[PDB]
C-alpha cells in the first residue's frame, strides 16, 4: 500500500495525520510502512495502534448505536418501518470486520512472525486478541466460537510472554492485563476470571512501583487506575 | 467496561 | 448515486447515519437523494446540511492543523525535513476542494433552479456562498478573487430575497447574515462590513421577537447569541 | 469567529 511513496515519508505523514485527527489517514499511511517489509521501532508500533483503535472505535460506537435501534425495532409494539436499519447496521459491521480483517492480516503477513523480542511479540499478540475481540463483539454465527478462542489465545501467548520477560508494572504488560479481562467480561461471560485477572495484576503491580523512576510511576500508575476503575464497575 | 468499560 | 436505492431508503439511512455519527456516510445517502431529483422538504434540506457541514468541518480542522505545521517549517531557523508537510496540506486541500465541488454541483443541478419559494431558494443560496467560502478559504492562486466574488454573489442574492421574503427573525435568514458577515470578517477583509452587518441584524431580530411563540423565541435567540459572540470578539 | 468565529 502507498508502494511508491518512502517509508520514513509514511512515517513522518501518519505523525502529521495524528496531529490533524485524520485517522483512516493514519492508519493507511500505517499499513503502507508495515508492507515495506522492515521491522516496527516502538515509537512506529504505537503510531499502528494509534491509527487503527482510533478508526475502528468509531466503527464499534456506530455499530453500537445502530445494534441498539435495530433491537429496539424487534420489541413487541415497535412499527416494521422495513429492511433500513438491520442493511445499515450490517453495511456498518462488515466496514468493521475489513479494518479487522486488515490488521489481523498486517499482524499474521508478517509482523509477529518476525517479532523476536518480548516488547515487540507481546505487542502484536496483545493487537491479535484486541481485533480478534472486535469481531466478537459483532460475531453471531457458527464462528463466533472460533473468533472467541483466536483471541483467547491470542492475549495468553501475549500473557505467558509478558510473565516471563517483562516486569509487573511493564506498561505493555499492564495493558494486555487490562484488555484480557474485558474480554473475560465482555466475551467469555467469566466475570470472575475478569475480576481476578485484574485485582492480580494491580497489586502485583503496585509492590513493583518502588523500583521506577518519577516518570515510569506516572506510565504505570495511569494504567493501573484503569484496572481499578473496571474493578468498582464489575464489584 | 474501559479497554487500554476501560480498554488500553 | 446510491441509484439502486429507494429515495426514502436513503433519507431513513442518513437519519440512521447521524444517530451514529457516521458523516460521511450521511453525506452520501443525502447526495443520492438529491440525485432522484425531487426536491427536497424543509427537514431533508437539514439533513443535506448537516451531513456535508460535518464532512467539510472535519477537512477544514485537519487543513488549518497542517496549514500551521507548514508555516512554522517555513520560518527562519526551521529545519528543512522535506516536501512531506506540504504534499499532505495538499492531499486534505484536495479532498476539501472535491467536497465542496460536489455540494456546489448539487446545487447547480439542480437544487437551486427548482427553488421557487424563498425558504428553499435562500437555504440553498446560502449554501452556496458556504462553500465557496470553504473554497476561498485555501485559495491561493490566480483565482481566488473569482472565489470569493461567487461566495459573496450567492450570499448577497439570499440576502435580498430573505430581506424581501422573510422575517427579521426567521432562523435561516440570520444564520445566512452570520455567515455573511463571517466572509466579511475572514474572506473579504471588510471588519467594519462585518460589524455593521451583525448589529443591524441582531436589532432588527431583537424587535421582532416579540411577534413570536416561546419555541419561536428559543430557534431565534439561538442564532442571535452567535451574532453577539463574534460582535464581542470584533469589538 | 463563529459560523452557523461562530458561523451558523
Ligand atoms: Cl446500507
Ligand atoms: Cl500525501
Ligand atoms: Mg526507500
Ligand atoms: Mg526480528
Ligand atoms: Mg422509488
Ligand atoms: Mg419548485
Amino acid at each position: 500500500a502507498m508502494g511508491s511513496m518512502e517509508r520514513a515519508s509514511l512515517i513522518q505523514k501518519a505523525k502529521l495525520a495524528e496531529q490533524a485527527e485524520r485517522y483512516e489517514d493514519m492508519a493507511a499511511f500505517m499499513k503502507g510502512a508495515v508492507e515495506k517489509g522492515e521491522e516496527l521501532s516502538c515509537e512506529e508500533r504505537n503510531l499502528l495502534s494509534v491509527a487503527y483503535k482510533n478508526v475502528v472505535g468509531g466503527q464499534r460506537a456506530a455499530w453500537r448505536v445502530l445494534s441498539s435501534i435495530e433491537q429496539k425495532s424487534n420489541e413487541e409494539g415497535s412499527e416494521e418501518k422495513g429492511p433500513e436499519v438491520r442493511e445499515y447496521r450490517e453495511k456498518v459491521e462488515t466496514e468493521l470486520q475489513g479494518v479487522c480483517d486488515t490488521v489481523l492480516g498486517l499482524l499474521d503477513s508478517h509482523l509477529i512472525k518476525e517479532a523476536g523480542d518480548a516488547e515487540s511479540r507481546v505487542f502484536y499478540l496483545k493487537m491479535k486478541g484486541d481485533y480478534y475481540r472486535y469481531l466478537a463483539e459483532v460475531a453471531t454465527g457458527d464462528d463466533k466460537k472460533r473468533i472467541i478462542d483466536s483471541a483467547r489465545s491470542a492475549y495468553q501467548e501475549a500473557m505467558d510472554i509478558s510473565k516471563k520477560e517483562m516486569p509487573p508494572t511493564n506498561p505493555i504488560r499492564l495493558g494486555l492485563a487490562l484488555n484480557f479481562s474485558v474480554f473475560h467480561y465482555e466475551i467469555a461471560n467469566s466475570p470472575e476470571e475478569a475480576i481476578s485477572l485484574a485485582k492480580t495484576t494491580f497489586d502485583e503491580a503496585m509492590a513493583d512501583l518502588h523500583t521506577l523512576s518519577e516518570d515510569s510511576y506516572k506510565d504505570s500508575t495511569l494504567i493501573m487506575q484503569l484496572l481499578r476503575d473496571n474493578l468498582t464497575l464489575w464489584t | 467496561a474501559i479497554s487500554e468499560h476501560k480498554s488500553d
